[PDB]
């Protein structure tokens, strides 16, 4: 869902419009998620 | 009934010829803290105060039109003008009181107007002074125009050296007239304070 | 098959005010807030309501001064958006974008002589019908008007009626033909002690009726 | 529809200047390209220079690119062509017109609509 | 009614004063939605165009109604007449990006080309008139909409959606010379 | 909405027609509204 | 008979960023299955947060040298993705495709001396409004700075703030106009200890608030 | 904030540590999907062309962005101007099957052809670079979308649908030479 | 909207080289194809060779199919003509121009948008 902006559904099937993924994780969203923040040591604010 | 005392910070003023006080496109201030100075802002109190400045000798020989304007920050020599210089983002509004003293047997009207982002007019335009912040001072009833607007502009922070948003201007509506027992000329004083004065991006020293 | 059409004749072409909107090209896009922004305004009457803006006496002064001689008429103009004494006001600049208009209009005397100077006024508005307007007051005493003397309050508001045939006039007066479609306004001074060159100021706005129709495009450009 | 009144024709020599102004006889809200149209004695038309409406985008000929001058006034709806320096091969009939249909630049010289009847220029020596 | 003139307060007299009535009244057309809402010209197009309002003819409908106003805010449509394709780049875009098919690009269609652009400017609103500069008569050079380009343009039309005005300012009319109105020809059938 | 005058929903979605406004008043509205009216002092209808 | 419609004009032609489809020639086709495919980005700046990239100050080194000489100042440059510094970062090579930006900046300094080897630093923000960045951190110290020594930890990671008139920023300078319009960055170098050779590596990503607003296509193809 | 640097752990310091706030951001814009999702030119068109993506510009939009991950998944649209009809044969077909109607071919309406076409590559993702050969600087001969043909092919637009990369490499910026930064001209308007 | 500037006229004898160039005003994201027009004194204009942006398709006329060679630059968006071995009838005046509407190669001699002045090409014996 990137750049379409059309809110009625398609006129042709799923099936014909693009292909189909098959199964038998997105790496970079969970390692800036887990970054480091705050501080070390201790603070004398 | 006629009389009006204003405090900004440790001074006072006192008028008996009071008219009330006009609040100009909003009666208090929108958000002062926004997304473009990220959290980095701060309020300064002591530079909210009163300062005098001298506008015009309203005489005889001034005809309707007759335009006197007042850039808004002025020079400022006190903790204003050291905020001004000491900081690069500033932002704060106007709380003005102008004064034509002569006496009751006078005659006149001019018009006090607070124009924002202000540009030179024409002669036809000045006939639509009062669509801005505006009193009157008629040496008829009252001898004072009290005036209080807030901060606006296309940015939330100005950086003063550059943009004036707000403009003080004085018109003659109706010529000065005096009589043997009259005023022979009325000088023009303005008594500005600023209002809710924020700061931000402190600047490195000159010494 | 497929849905079939009939492509009309006459409907598409572009109008340059049709109610309808072109399709976008770029998306996802956010604007800087302005919550609270302060000095709006959605209509132009409401402006011209809150604040009235001066009339062009002769000499293009927007007051009139009290005379010294027989003569008891301050000042007289039509009742008109195109008049030439209200070129120059907020009104007339908005009206001259509309082709019809309707309801009141009002009128502010400010009085700014001093102290030790009375003086006594008086408005009335001339209907159309006669062919001159009146010029002494006794005379003009008989159209829709209003007395008032100077003291305290140095302020006073006279309101125009909409009074005609039609439901709506022009706001803009036709050809050279003369006699305006609406009457006149005539202002008098009943008497005054001791004003010599005390004056009399002038301003108009929108009244609580009042109301523009239909929008034009109507300068030289 | 539209017809066009021009002024400004009239005999000198050589040396000399000329102007030559076209007004159009209803102002509607068009873009039209106001053009020159020239008819030497005894030759047939052939494009001098046109203007546009909305900007002032000029097209010349190759013939009189340095000493001729096109212009528009927005306020009283005309254009004036400026002739200078007259050469006497300068002698013929000038045509205006309008072009009203299009106004792309590739084409400002190609097909015009109204023309309005020719003035005459006969420049001596 | 009287008052205190010199105090500025809003006063609105009726025609009840004096016995009148004071009708209902319908101001669907002096809206400020409604009536910047309608295309205007733009008589100074080049081939290549930086979309500013304040281009706009000064005593037009549109082009008057907004300079009688301080800021203003909207987003825009735009009917452009090219040859060629016509590129669009955003407000604050290299004046190079201009000749590259990632910006939106139009392959021009036979009339002429009907778009719908946002608001780019960084700012909350725009202006009018600024009284100083931005750099270290002429306002900030960021107060457009953008730019577009083609091998030449022949008309631009621009329309404002949204919008908004705040803090009028003064809107003046054509002045009268020395008759007592302004008097000029209004259409009338022939005969 | 001014100067809209369909009765059907738009094709495009709203984040594709126009652009969105964010948060963090209509002045001459109220500027009106709140004007004099009446009369002052006595009245001898 | 059948629906008639309005062709309009105006409406049709092709956009090369419009939000429709086309329609499909070829049906029914499977993919292999790509399930759990490792490295996947879905966002630009989840790539330019999580990894840094390194400056280039003279002679293009990714490194400061401390000096031996009374010049305190290792190095300064402008608070822009457009910089000299910034020619060979990542955040600059994606946001040299956008048209505006805003939010913080993240600087990273990494120490590489030997053990018996000290220094002291600091860095300091200066926002626009003097025409010459301050040359000595007494002078400095009057903006927003920080200080921080050698030790265990080789690191340290200093925020540049978003402060600006409007909401957005260029990512691009315009033209030879002078003083940047935002600020610049100081490195200092307070003191150090038997530190001749030794350097301090800097590198930059994007902060927490970090954002690109308008995609362009601005380099010459 | 201080760390352990040869760590490479991911360190974000905010502006809270000197009392500052961190601010809400809208990241739509640089989402992968949203901005390989634009028609990008393709400028070297043959009477036989071969859809490889890394015949985009290195240094356009979506040409860079694309050699700036090393493996990438997506489905296809393609804009083409021929003369003719035009013939498309998927991944792995012969060269002579394009002179046949039995493939998809399209008889040329005016302006041009829009079509939208499926991943057909053997693979499960597509790649950028290849360390080594694939038979018996150039990337394998099955990296690609299939083949069009016409008399002549004027122009070629293609357009990635469900964009998917992974494992990103270097992306470059323009370099400066001599400047304090890389100064280059704005749009703005006239005047 | 385009105007071509063209470059590299003048002067040779039989037997030399020359190299016209010609770039255009605006760097417009079209598929332009750059052509050369030449007009022999006494005669009228005809192509002589003309180049495609996209790829580099050339087109050529048959007196100039061995002897000249056009070539385009993707980096100065230019174009030159390499004339090579003149013959004595090569003096002409050479033209450049654009044809932007429509970029098919069966018709890439006949319809020409913007010209641009000519250049003065005269090889002597």
């Amino acid at each position: 869902s990137g750049n379409t902006g059309s809110i009625i559904n398609n006129y042709y099937m799923q099936q014909y419009q693009n292909s189909m993924d098959t199964q038998l994780n997105d790496w970079f969203s969970k390692l800036a998620s887990s970054a480091f923040s705050g501080l070390f040591g201790a603070l004398l604010a | 009934d006629r009389t009006l005392t204003t405090r900004n910070g440790h001074t006072t003023s006192t008028t008996q010829s009071s008219v009330g006080v006009t609040y100009g496109y909003s009666t208090g201030e929108d958000h002062v803290s926004g997304p473009n100075t990220s959290g980095l802002e701060t309020r300064v109190t002591q530079a909210e105060r009163f300062f005098k400045k001298h506008l015009f000798n309203w005489t005889t020989d001034k005809p309707f039109g007759h335009l006197e304007k007042l850039k808004l920050p002025t020079d400022h020599k006190g903790v204003y003008g050291h905020l001004v210089d000491s900081f690069a983002y500033m932002r704060n509004g106007w709380d003005v009181e102008v004064s034509a003293v002569g006496n009751q047997f006078n005659g006149g009207c001019l018009l006090v107007a607070m124009v924002p982002e202000w540009k030179k007019f024409t002669p036809r335009e000045k006939y639509q002074l009062t669509l801005f912040p505006h009193q009157f001072i008629s040496p008829r009833t009252n001898m004072t125009a009290h005036i209080t607007v807030p901060y606006l502009g296309v940015n939330r922070y100005d950086q003063y050296k550059k943009h004036k948003p707000w403009t003080l201007v004085v018109m003659v509506v109706s010529p000065l007239t005096t009589s043997s027992i009259g005023a022979t000329e009325i000088k023009v004083y303005a008594n500005i304070a600023p209002t809710h004065v924020h700061v931000a991006g402190e600047l490195p020293s000159k010494e | 098959g497929i849905v079939p059409v009939a492509c009309s004749d006459g409907y598409g072409g572009l109008v340059t005010t049709d109610p309808k909107t072109a399709d976008p090209v770029y998306g996802k896009v956010y604007n800087p807030p302005r919550t609270n922004y302060p000095g709006r305004f959605t209509n132009l009457l409401d402006v011209a309501e809150a604040c009235p803006t001066f009339l062009c006496f002769d000499d293009g002064k927007p007051y009139v001064v009290t005379r010294e001689d027989e003569q008891r008429l301050l000042a007289k103009f039509d009742v008109s958006l195109a008049a030439k004494h209200m070129s120059n006001t907020y009104l007339s600049g908005i009206a001259q974008y509309y082709a019809q208009y309707s309801g009141t209009i009002n009128l502010h005397f400010m009085f700014t002589g001093s102290t030790d100077s009375k003086a006594r006024y008086m408005v009335a508005y001339v209907p159309p019908g006669v062919e001159t307007p009146p010029d002494t007051p006794e005379r003009a005493a008989h159209c829709i008007h209003a007395e008032w003397d100077t003291g305290l309050n140095s302020k006073f508001t006279f309101s125009i009626p909409y009074v005609s045939a039609a439901d709506y006039a022009y706001t803009a007066s036709d050809v050279a033909e003369t006699t305006n479609v609406q009457g006149w306004v005539c202002i008098y001074q009943i008497t005054h002690g001791k004003a010599q060159n005390d004056t009399l100021v002038v301003s108009v706005s929108a009244g609580k009726d009042f109301e523009l129709r239909l929008p034009i495009d109507p300068r030289t450009q | 529809q539209v017809q066009l009144q021009e002024s400004g024709g009239g005999l000198v020599q050589a040396g000399d200047s000329l102007r030559l102004s076209c007004v159009p006889s209803v102002r509607t809200s068009d873009n039209y390209i106001m053009g020159w149209f020239r008819q030497p004695p005894g030759k047939e038309r052939e494009f001098v220079a046109a203007i546009r409406r909305s900007d002032g985008t000029t097209k010349y000929a190759a013939s009189v690119k340095g000493r001729f001058a096109i212009s528009r006034d927005v306020a009283k709806n005309a254009a004036y062509l400026q002739m200078n320096s007259l050469k006497a091969e300068d002698t013929a009939v000038y045509y205006c017109a309008a072009k009203y249909q299009s106004t792309f630049y590739s084409t400002m010289d190609v097909q015009y609509d109204y023309w309005g009847q020719g003035t005459q220029v006969t420049v001596s020596s | 009614t009287t008052s205190a003139g010199e105090s500025a307060d809003p006063v609105t007299t009726t025609v009840e004063n004096y016995g009148g009535e004071t009708q209902v009244q319908r101001r669907h057309h002096t809206d400020v939605g409604f009536i910047m809402d309608r295309f205007v010209k733009i008589n100074n197009t080049n081939p290549t165009h930086v979309i500013d309002l304040m281009q706009t003819h000064q005593h037009g409908l549109v082009g008057a109604l907004l300079r009688a106003a301080t800021y203003y805010f909207s987003d825009l449509e735009i009917v452009v007449r090219h040859e060629g394709n016509l590129t669009w780049v955003p407000n604050g875009a290299p004046e190079a990006a201009l000749s590259n098919a990632g910006n939106p690009t139009a392959y021009n269609k036979a009339p002429f080309t009907r778009l719908a652009l946002p608001y780019t400017a960084p700012h909350r609103v725009l202006a009018t008139v600024y009284n100083g500069t931005s750099k270290y008569t002429q306002l900030p050079a960021s107060f457009n909409f953008g730019a577009i380009r083609a091998t030449d343009i022949s008309e631009l039309l621009v329309r404002m959606k949204r919008a908004e005005l705040y803090c009028p300012r003064p809107l003046l009319a054509v002045e009268v010379t020395a008759q007592d109105r302004h008097k000029q020809k209004i259409i009338a059938p022939a005969k």
